[PDB]
């Protein structure tokens, strides 16, 4: 740039408080056609039912947990729309990478009741093999990756995925969701530095729902990277939408980062006010809707519960590709020790 | 549960271990003014709440969140003790600690050596929760201590009770090295017991020996100190064996001279912790007492310890060196 | 902020290419009166002084590298400026954190030739007695942290030093200097981050002389966290001071971070303009100054180098503040093997 | 200086350590069209030479620096290596592998197990500089497999020599694990002879016996080889005794046949290593030879280590464990 003749120390006011984009009012009303994306009457009711089997599932885990029949859950309340509504923008194959507040993604890819109950209860059904926490959720299947506790681990992680895919040629997307939070982790820094300076198609979703920042929220830093940015009404699934979708078209097509910071706290009532204005849901079906998605829910969980969990060999199992013959010694001495003390341990409630 | 938690200096009140850590803080921030408590969530008294009613009568600039990074908590408390004031730093769980690695071990610990003692951070101390809790699974269960044990410059001291934690942890927050505290989670609300009201200490780098015995030496630290004291038991009602339990205490620099001292009197050593066997501190006692020891040792040193995995979430009561796999590998010792 | 109805993303545009703050154009004329600092000619003369003998200096220890008498050495060449500059806006009890280019902090400081001569030789004179590579310096007496080789590490920490004196209700301010490489660390974006929140009295000063950020430098960053920020030419002294100064003076009141970033790439040639624009230097005065402070380097090089190495005992002292009983069985070991083997060890050169 | 270096698949040519890396590096390039090298400053060849052509011969996609930040650096390539890309990165010294370690630790050793095999990183490698260099001081000078050998689910190998190191370089790249490959420095230019141009694998996990030995056991890697070699040599001449010469080659998983097999013939044992005795990886080799050997043992088993210091500057020839020091060691544990 320019000299300058004065000192003057650059304010946090550059530019504004960034504002937030909005689609949907508060009565589910679309407030500038022009932003309207007209999603077709099918997807828009995916989104609701989604949403709401989401919540009827947290509900149900929420009180196994207080029950202590799982050890651990995270709910999705208030964040159904901004998972849902930006996986709708995504393509079926693009690869994610997350937290704790993410199932919903997994809900709208049609991930079985069943496997995330599996998860949860560690049962033999669990293709994680219960080994981690419940919500611990992943599946190769769906292009989502395994979550782990350890926060903002993932972000790094996920623009060497978008390099990766860039290589690839591939028209390939990857997004990495995460909380403000998580942003104050220096794993955050790497990862929004290294998708700028090595130009990775990658969307960052940051969810933010005083002590973790003080400049304008997490949109404000994408600049300061080279990143394009945007905040989002994360309450409004069709704003996210629009975000996602042109955030996917322009990180593809141009091998360049974007970030969505998504403000959160419902979207469920807001979505169920647009059904309405268009004659595309009422009482009666909300009523069948929510007593269908009841039995489902119920019928996972039940089922869960009653499977046996694994062989306790797989304790040994994916440790390297191969087992390590002193591994291998480990679990031989395992095998030997139950052989003798066995009453003392619960070999009833697991496989073989 | 897998353990059992069981058993001068004025008046004392019932605390359990997370009441015990409190106690600590509280007298360590009244005897000291310049001590300050920091981390990611401790002003409303943390997850395990070890910090609670602290920040009301000490105030928001002694006992404050910082964002969201342990590298950065690390760091930062080193910054603070530069200065000379005691910082005591908190990480939530130990399995979170891996990103201080470098603050920890490239700078802590070497801090005052790299600088011919014109600069110091001792008055840093770190506290956090560790050990298995039953269904912590990968990083909510870690015993990082080994990782820690190769680095000169540092001191890892694990305490086993609330009498225990309150005296150790006051002599790391006043030890003039910076210090790891590691609390072992499973007995925040467990174990209870009377502990003094005003600051004690027990020193650092002793072992204690908690019984007597004469045909051999069990050595364990944290948690797994109840678990060998009741295999202790198993022992003498089972074998007629008479066993001497040593709680180790302190990691580094660790208490060689008891733990030789006991071997040479009963000729036999079984080392027992939830670590993982390969690189665990079991290894360095083993590897010492054996050189100290050679000619003392009737059998082979015993490590019983966590298998070489990631601690699993389903499978943890397969996984716990437990009373019944120390109890099968000393009952093997004994018959070598 | 307020909602927005059609979606934008922010582009890395945003207030600017951020302008470079300067005050002395290349010949050595001040450009704007307004901003003539007016610093008395005893002082102006100590900046000259102080670059010109840290280049005496970084010649001929330059050269004793190459020649393999010392084992490393960084030079401040392009730098001098920046430090001499900033050092001077700092009460002398400041606390200074940096990382290789900061001697002219010590320089300016009056730090002895014989110091920093002792510490790249490792001999008895250091008080760091030996133990790390050259260029590692440290001074309790000039409040000047030693230096670690790991980038970014003193970041986070200058950040705790500056909450500590916070605290103290101290009058003192907290300098952390550092290069737009370390700037790329996890660390730096801890003690940025940190610095904000927490309201620390700091300054971090960025030394920046494509692969390691995308947007308008590290000055652009600053607003993101809510730093107060400014870039200014880092060849100009009074640019410098400047920014420095006024940055010290409300870091101090307000209990705020700032950030500079001082672009460098001569500093040493525009000052010298300076002093004969106002007659406080000439051609015989250079000549005379360029002799005696060569003669004074060479004095302090030759006496570095005839000192005796420290005792090898000070290998052991200092791990911790006492000696762990097995680190001194260790020293106790080493003392028995040099009885039986010393003639393979090079104790003529090392004390006692 | 403190070693001497010394001593069937095609073509060779004579290549220094730091040449038979660029040699692994190009020959996995050419074979791998997904393989990628990136890191601080490997575009223009490194700082020790390694990727000098790399990037010419292969383009700025697949030879590239990223931004100066080790933990981004492993979390990116083992981001690469989740997609089944094989990802080369470099950490350009050892010593700062440490703000790497939570991504090394909690991400790439876990990262098969936790999701049952669903996703891995394979196919990630990190190589880096390795071990004292005669003026490196704390932060260019460190050994730190230890650290690393207590984390199940990665490998750690370290090579003697320009064709060991092609072939367990080659080895690590393909293996399907994350590995750390640790280079040692000092023999960049030091250590040469003929290496095969075209690729070979030498086994991961898998021990050497370099010398044949009858009395006595000795155990390094590395450069500690090298000193190893010539205490034989010293021991033959100056003793009568017989040393069998084992390179250990990897850390873990690491080759407990080869070793104990050496002891039951020869019944003593001595390692050693530049890192520092406590909480080093010779600890866990000693424990270990123990519970396997005790009947054959005749002496204790030595370790002839760094002291428990920082690593210094202008103390380094008193720091490390020489000729001299292994060479007295084994004198006294030949005279037990
Ligand atoms: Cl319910
Ligand atoms: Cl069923
Ligand atoms: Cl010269
Ligand atoms: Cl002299
Ligand atoms: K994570
Ligand atoms: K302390
Ligand atoms: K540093
Ligand atoms: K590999
Ligand atoms: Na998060
Ligand atoms: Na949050
Ligand atoms: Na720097
Ligand atoms: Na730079």
């Amino acid at each position: 740039a320019e000299f300058i003749d004065k000192l003057e120390f650059i304010q946090p006011n550059v530019i504004s408080g960034i504002p937030i984009y909005r689609v949907m009012d508060r009565q589910g009303q679309i407030i500038n056609p022009s932003e309207d994306p007209h999603l077709p009457k099918e997807k828009v009711l995916k989104l609701y039912k989604s949403m709401t089997l989401l919540n009827t599932m947290d509900r149900i885990l929420y009180e196994s947990q207080r029950q202590g029949r799982i050890s651990f859950y995270m709910t999705n309340y208030g964040e159904e729309g901004t998972h849902v509504g930006s996986a709708a923008a995504l393509d079926n194959t693009d690869l994610v990478f997350g937290q704790y507040r993410e199932a919903g993604v997994l809900m709208y890819r049609d991930y079985p009741l069943e496997l995330f109950m599996a998860q949860c209860y560690g049962n033999i059904s669990d293709l994680g093999k219960g080994r981690q926490m419940p919500v611990h959720y992943g599946c190769k299947e769906r292009h989502f990756v395994t979550i782990s506790s350890p926060l903002a681990t993932q972000i790094p992680q996920a623009v060497g995925a978008a390099y990766a895919a860039k290589r690839a040629n591939a028209n390939r997307v990857v997004i990495c969701y995460f909380g403000e939070g998580a942003a104050s982790e220096g794993d955050a820094h790497a990862g929004f530095n290294f998708a700028a300076t090595l130009e990775c198609p990658i969307i960052f979703f940051c969810r933010n729902n005083s002590e973790q920042y003080r400049g304008d929220g997490i949109a404000a830093r994408g600049p300061g990277y080279g990143i394009m940015s945007i905040r989002v009404d994360g309450n409004d699934v069709f704003a996210v939408y629009n975000a996602t979708k042109e955030a996917r078209r322009r990180a593809v097509a141009e091998n360049q980062p974007f970030l969505i910071e998504a403000m959160t706290y419902h979207p469920i009532s807001r979505l169920r006010h647009y059904l309405l204005s268009q004659g595309w849901w009422d009482e009666e079906q909300e009523k069948a809707w929510r007593k269908q998605s009841r039995r489902k829910v119920m019928e996972a969980f039940e089922q869960a519960e009653r499977k046996p969990k694994p062989n306790p060999n797989l304790l040994f199992s994916d440790v390297y590709q191969e087992m390590p013959a002193q591994l291998r010694k480990q679990q031989e001495s395992l095998a030997r020790h139950l052989q003798t003390y066995g009453e003392h341990y619960p070999l009833d409630h697991f496989d073989k | 549960a897998h353990f059992t938690f069981q058993p001068e200096y004025g008046q004392t009140q019932k605390m359990n271990l997370f009441q015990s850590v409190t106690s600590a803080l509280d007298n360590s921030l009244a005897k000291d003014p310049t001590a300050v408590i920091f981390g990611e969530d401790v002003a409303f008294g943390g997850v395990f709440r070890c910090t609670v009613g602290l920040r009301d009568k000490y105030g928001k600039d002694r006992v404050f969140n910082t964002p969201l990074c342990e590298q950065g908590i690390v760091g930062f408390g080193i910054g603070i003790a530069v200065t000379g004031a005691t910082a005591i730093a908190e990480i939530q769980f130990a399995d979170y600690i891996f990103p201080a690695f470098d603050q920890i071990v490239n700078e802590a610990a070497k801090y005052r050596y790299r600088s011919g003692d014109l600069f110091n951070c001792g008055s840093l101390t770190i506290r956090s929760p560790w050990g298995c809790v039953g269904h912590g699974a990968l990083y909510h269960s870690q015993s990082p201590e080994a990782f820690f044990a190769h680095c000169p410059g540092i001191k890892v001291v694990i305490p086993r009770s609330p009498f225990q934690a309150k005296g150790l942890l006051l002599s790391c927050i006043e030890d003039k090295n910076p210090c790891i505290f590691f609390e072992p989670k499973i007995l925040y609300r467990a174990a209870a017991e009377e502990v003094p009201i005003e600051p004690y200490n027990i020193p650092l780098s002793q072992a204690e020996v908690i019984q007597e015995g004469s045909d051999v030496t069990l050595v364990a630290w944290g948690t797994q100190v109840h678990v060998i004291r009741e295999v202790a038991s198993m022992a003498k009602e089972k074998l007629g064996v008479s066993c001497e339990v040593i709680d180790l205490r302190t990691i580094i620099p660790w208490d060689v001279d008891t733990i030789c001292k006991s071997v040479i009197k009963t000729g036999r050593l079984l080392i027992s912790h939830e670590a993982p066997l390969t690189g665990g501190f079991a290894s360095e006692i083993s590897s010492t007492v054996q050189e100290e020891c050679f000619l003392n040792l009737e059998a082979p040193i015993s490590r019983v310890c966590g298998y070489d995995t990631p601690f699993p979430h389903i499978f943890e009561p397969f996984y716990i060196p437990d009373k019944w796999k120390c109890y099968d590998a000393l009952r093997k010792m004994i018959n070598y």
